[PDB]
RNA sequence: GCGACUUUCUGGUCUGUAACUGACGCUGAUGUGCGAAAGCGUGGGGAUCAAACAGGAUUAGAUACCCUGGUAGUCCACGCCGUAAACGAUGAGUGCUAAGUGUUAGGGGGUUUCCCGCCCCUUAGUGCUGCAGCUAACGCAUUAAGCACUCCGCCUGGGGAGUACGACCGCAAGGUUGAAACUCAAAGGAAUUGACGGGGACCCGCACAAGCGGUGGAGCAUGUGGUUUAAUUCGAAGCAACGCG
């Protein structure tokens, strides 16, 4: 029922990057997932010369909602969403909104996206909003 | 008065009378026998 | 443009609706706010949050002329009559009292039956 | 639909007859993807008429069953079971809404 | 059946008093009178509620269940029918039969400075528990379904049917009285096990939620049915058969 720790990421001595790899680590092929990710580092750390952790913590905090809802007939309730599910939420809307960009390369759409929400743009900041629109539209009939 | 009790006091004097049951009792009509029996089957609850 | 700062309010939170009407000392109409007039319907009027925006509106629209203190009077047995007043106190008013009211008959007449 | 029948060669008047009389129930709701029927003959020595059938459902399935002398009376039974079945299954359900808080 | 207030009339009830008459009582066929609600009549009166009904929605359908309005009525008097789960599903009167428990109107007694606090006993009424005893069982159990007495009404398998003919009453709806043919071998009461549930409560489950991945979508192998054959050999079919035998 507990949740499958990552020790650290041995890149950056971080943790979050591994939590993201495991969502990108298709086929268990971390070699190719950490490939495409390291490519992501040098590329985005080139464009707008900065770090991952800046655009990373920035953009991961720019899409991350603080609310979302749930049904229970089905009545949809507002709740302050819990944090780790909120983490994997930002991760998931991030990547799943990412691949639909209609763009060829492994990485360019990704950095395009984190750079998108880095300036409070992008459809994941948008879904954050609509979550925060239904929420407080969802206060009347459920709170 | 400010705030806080202003909503709790009123609620206290409102809970005493019991507006809820008084006019909820008269929400839908009943027979006299039925009503009588109902009232009887209770006095100290 | 009648202006005082101690008007009075009449309220009614029915099972299916919860509305407002703000009147003067005597009093007489100045404004009212229907939950239905805020797009809602159905039970969506009956929800407490409907009375928030409503009472905020006619409270606001009424203190257009200028009114802060007030007395309150609440029939209409329903939900909104204790939340949307916690929205009312935020509305720009200085409530001096709140008086319960409800039409008690004395075995007067019949209600309906079904079910 | 699926119709395998042992110790007998099926015919066609029974097909239009039985399956049309089953089609009458689109009053509720038909919903007609599968309808598996089943038969056999069985010496007693009065010696049989097996009339067995499924009439499966959306998210669930069913069973009606009968043995008879004869297929007409014996069939009016695979029908006038399923009727009452489908009827209930739709009544049900639970709407008597009711605000809360 | 009777619950705003007051007055006018007005019957009845319980206590103690027992001094008065001194067995005058009990039951009660026939009989005569009261009598829910519906209802009929003559008029009046008519705010709500409302069969019928108009319309709306839902359902496959709904003349129904739900919403809106809506008549007769619901209301007053004068009348009339006179019935009912009119049920405590128990006729009335009398007398004895273990306790406990509230509660009502009263009386008497003690207790405290004075009972206002308290208790004791008793009378009538009133409900709860609970022994013998009774009862097919359930239950009853001093307000008996116990024990015994007096009187009245009723019953004799069920369906036929409280229907029919006839008679009485009634404006009419109908009431009362109340059969037989034929038919059946049971109908039925109480209590137990199991079954069911669109009844309830508790728990578990990839049954949910959550999520990931899948099929169906296009091309390839293969089982089944349908086809066909001279042969397409035979079997097994919701899960539990269709990459099986």
């Amino acid at each position: 029922v507990p949740k499958r720790d990552v020790l650290p990421d041995p890149i950056h001595n971080s943790k979050l990057v591994t939590k993201l790899i495991n969502k990108i680590m298709l086929d268990g092929k971390r070699g190719t997932a950490q490939r495409i990710l390291y490519s992501a580092f040098d590329l985005v750390e080139q464009r707008s010369g900065r770090d991952a952790l800046e655009v990373f913590e920035e953009a991961i905090n720019n899409i991350m909602p603080v609310l979302e809802v749930k049904a229970r007939s089905n009545y949809q309730v507002p709740v302050e969403v819990r944090p780790e599910r909120r983490t994997t939420l930002g991760l998931r809307w991030l990547v799943n909104y990412a691949r639909l960009r209609g763009e060829k390369t492994m990485e360019d759409r990704l950095a395009n996206e984190i750079l998108d929400a880095a300036n409070n743009t992008g459809g994941a900041v948008k879904k954050r909003e609509d979550t925060h629109k239904m929420a407080e539209a969802n206060k009347a009939f459920a709170h | 008065e400010s705030l806080e009790d202003a909503l709790r006091r009123f609620k206290r004097s409102v809970s005493k009378s019991g507006t809820i049951q008084e006019v909820r009792k008269r929400e839908f009509y009943e027979k006299p026998s039925v009503k009588r029996k109902k009232k009887s089957e209770a006095a100290r609850k | 443009k009648k202006n005082i700062e101690n008007g009075v309010a009449h309220i009614r939170s029915t099972f299916n609706n919860t509305i407002v009407t703000i009147t003067d000392e005597f009093g007489n109409a100045l404004s009212w706010s229907s939950a239905g007039a805020l797009g809602f319907k159905g039970s969506k009027k009956s929800t407490p949050f409907a009375a928030q925006m409503a009472s905020e509106t006619a409270s606001k629209s009424a203190m257009e002329h200028g009114l802060k203190t007030v007395e309150v009077t609440v029939k209409g047995p329903g939900p909104g009559r204790e939340s949307a007043i916690r929205a009312l106190q935020s509305a720009g008013l200085e409530v001096t009292a709140i008086r319960d009211v409800t039409p008690v008959p004395h075995n007067g007449c019949r209600p309906p039956k079904r079910r | 639909f699926e119709i395998h029948g042992d110790n007998l060669t099926i015919t066609d008047a029974i097909r239009n007859y039985i399956e049309e009389k089953i089609g009458k129930l689109e009053r509720y709701f038909n919903d007609v993807p599968n309808a598996v029927a089943h038969v056999k003959v069985k010496t007693y020595s009065n010696s049989a008429t097996k009339i067995e059938v499924t009439i499966p459902l959306k998210n669930v399935t069913l069973r009606a069953e009968e043995r008879n002398d004869d297929l007409y009376a014996g069939i009016d039974l695979i029908n006038n079971k399923l009727e009452r079945q489908v009827r209930k299954y739709k009544t049900r359900i639970n709407r008597k809404s009711r605000d809360r808080g």
